[PDB]
């Protein structure tokens, strides 16, 4: 395929920085024939469609504000916002149209800093309700944490489990700029009633350690 | 000016069979490349097809020979018609306006049309209390298990409990949804008062409520 890779994927900034995204072709994008880059940038705001940002890897789009900028040649390109303004603070996509298919970046998400926060985590013992039907759902709330990455780990008497997990994670929130994650670890009532001890260990830049949370059964 | 709305996307079971249709108005219709682009469910954006200004068709592997891409000038609509639906069709299809009156760049995009296919059978969710184990704030939650189609909607105490909220986004395992909400408050507001998860699920007509119960020993 004509492949197009964008980095990194996310990116963390303060309102009023100058950031810059790539965009890597690869092929070379560059028309021999009117000296064009065939390549254009997309922003996509949360509900909306994308809107076209940027063509021929350099021109705005009319009414595109001018701190945006697009520049780069042959599979090498970049798009610089000059001050970026916090309805900037979203995903960019950039694309070929040199030859089909038509291709995309996988796009790039600004979002904003904000200083480390350690998540506030709780483990929760499958209802009664859900026992009855004999199912049985272990949940695990990792909350209000920065940055956004974090590991989440099952042990069940000691030992680690990883089939049966379904995991989600919130986007960044828009009142306090942290990030929330939920992580369910479903087993057969019988399985449960086979073990004791249920552990939910996140791991998270904010500690050395794990954050453990348990009950026994 | 330029408006593009697109219709006819819902639900079908694979195999199944769907056409959007895309209604174009604010420029002449006839002088601009068209394509359809959809945007799957983890945001990834891909070219389905183009149509040129003279019915010259464009489409990527995927579809071809299972979509058809048509326009029709004289009722300014843009057409695809999808058949042998898969699992992976499922996406927001946008149509798109070529940029300028030369190629498919897509200049304008309507607002998009869902199309899911999935061969879940509607279900409601299970609701299931989350309350705390063995402080200065307490975090209560809601499970809400295995349910299709997408929506529910989870309010906590009808809505009047909005702060210290977190309803964490939907996800798929085995055909079926299931999404959880946690509620952080103060430790002498519960289990003082009274919380209840509400989850209405649209599709299979339910309403339900869930009251958190405090754990503790009126053991046996």
């Amino acid at each position: 395929d004509i492949v197009m890779s964008q980095s990194p994927s996310s990116l963390a900034v303060s309102v009023g920085e100058k950031v810059t995204m790539s965009c890597k072709s690869s092929q070379s994008l560059l028309y021999r024939g009117n000296q064009m880059n065939y390549l254009a940038w997309y922003q996509q705001k949360p509900g909306q469609s994308p809107k076209l940002l940027i063509y021929w890897a350099s021109t705005r789009e009319s009414g595109v504000p001018d701190r945006f900028t697009g520049s780069g040649s042959g599979t090498e390109f970049t798009l610089t916002i000059s001050s970026v303004k916090a309805e900037d603070l979203t995903v960019y996509y950039c694309q070929q149209y040199y030859t089909y298919p038509r291709t995309f970046g996988g796009g790039t998400k600004l979002e904003i800093k904000r200083a480390d926060a350690a998540p506030t985590v709780s483990i929760f013992p499958p209802s009664s309700e859900q026992l009855t039907s004999g199912g049985a759902s272990v949940v695990c709330f990792l909350n209000n944490f920065y940055p956004k990455d974090i590991n989440v780990k099952w042990k069940i008497d000691g030992s680690e489990r990883q089939n049966g997990v379904l995991n989600s994670w919130t986007d960044q929130d828009s009142k306090d700029s942290t990030y929330s994650m939920s992580s369910t670890l479903t087993l057969t009532k019988d399985e449960y009633e086979r073990h004791n001890s249920y552990t939910c260990e996140a791991t998270h830049k904010t500690s050395t350690s794990p954050i453990v949370k348990s009950f026994n059964r | 000016e330029v408006q593009l709305q697109e219709s006819g996307g819902g639900l079908v079971k694979p195999g199944g069979s769907l056409k959007l249709s895309c209604a174009a108005s604010g420029f002449t219709f006839s002088t601009y490349a068209m394509s359809w682009v959809r945007q799957t469910p983890e945001k990834r954006l891909e070219w389905v097809a183009s149509i040129s200004t003279g019915d010259n068709t464009y489409y990527t592997d995927s579809v071809r020979g299972r979509f058809t891409i048509s326009r029709d000038n004289a009722r300014n609509i843009l057409y695809l018609q999808m058949s042998s639906l898969r699992s992976e069709d499922t996406a927001m299809y946008f149509c798109t306006r070529g940029r300028g009156d030369r190629g498919d760049l897509f200049g304008y995009w309507g607002q998009g049309t869902l199309v899911t296919v999935s061969s879940a059978k509607t279900t409601a969710p299970s609701v299931y209390p989350l309350a705390p184990v063995c402080g200065s704030s307490v975090t209560l939650g809601c499970l809400v298990k295995g349910y299709f189609p997408e929506p529910v909607t989870l309010t906590w105490n009808s809505g009047s409990l909005s702060s210290g909220v977190h309803t964490f986004p939907a996800v798929l395992q085995s055909d079926l949804y299931t999404l959880s909400s946690s509620v952080t408050v103060t430790s002498s507001t519960w289990p003082s008062q009274s919380i209840t998860c509400n989850v209405a699920h649209p599709a299979s007509s339910t309403k339900v409520d869930k009251k958190i119960e405090p754990r503790g020993p009126t053991i046996k």
